[PDB]
């Protein structure tokens, strides 16, 4: 169920936030997915 | 709207998709607004 969306979603996350994302699951890895969107925002 | 708030406002930190609700008063609209507007202001001034 996200082991397909996973890659669409955090390349998303680490690129640009200019397609919607299926991203609320495991609202504990949102930490995880919110640091991965810091390494977007610096690496850009 | 206690977790889910401060998890939209600090993705809003990080200019992400997380946090989906919308102010439910126009002072919470005011409130986020300029939330935001600081945290793009920062990310702005950081790259600059």
């Amino acid at each position: 169920f996200t082991i397909g969306k996973a890659i669409w979603l955090l390349w998303g996350l680490v690129f640009n936030n200019s397609v919607p994302v299926q991203n609320p699951k495991g609202t504990t890895s949102k930490i995880m997915v919110s640091v991965w969107a810091f390494f977007a925002v610096i690496f850009l | 709207t206690l977790s889910s708030a401060m998890w939209f406002s600090w993705g809003v930190l990080l200019n992400s998709g997380i946090g989906e609700g919308a102010p439910r008063s126009f002072s919470a609209r005011i409130l986020g607004m300029v939330w935001a507007g600081f945290a793009m202001i920062i990310v702005a001034s950081y790259t600059a």
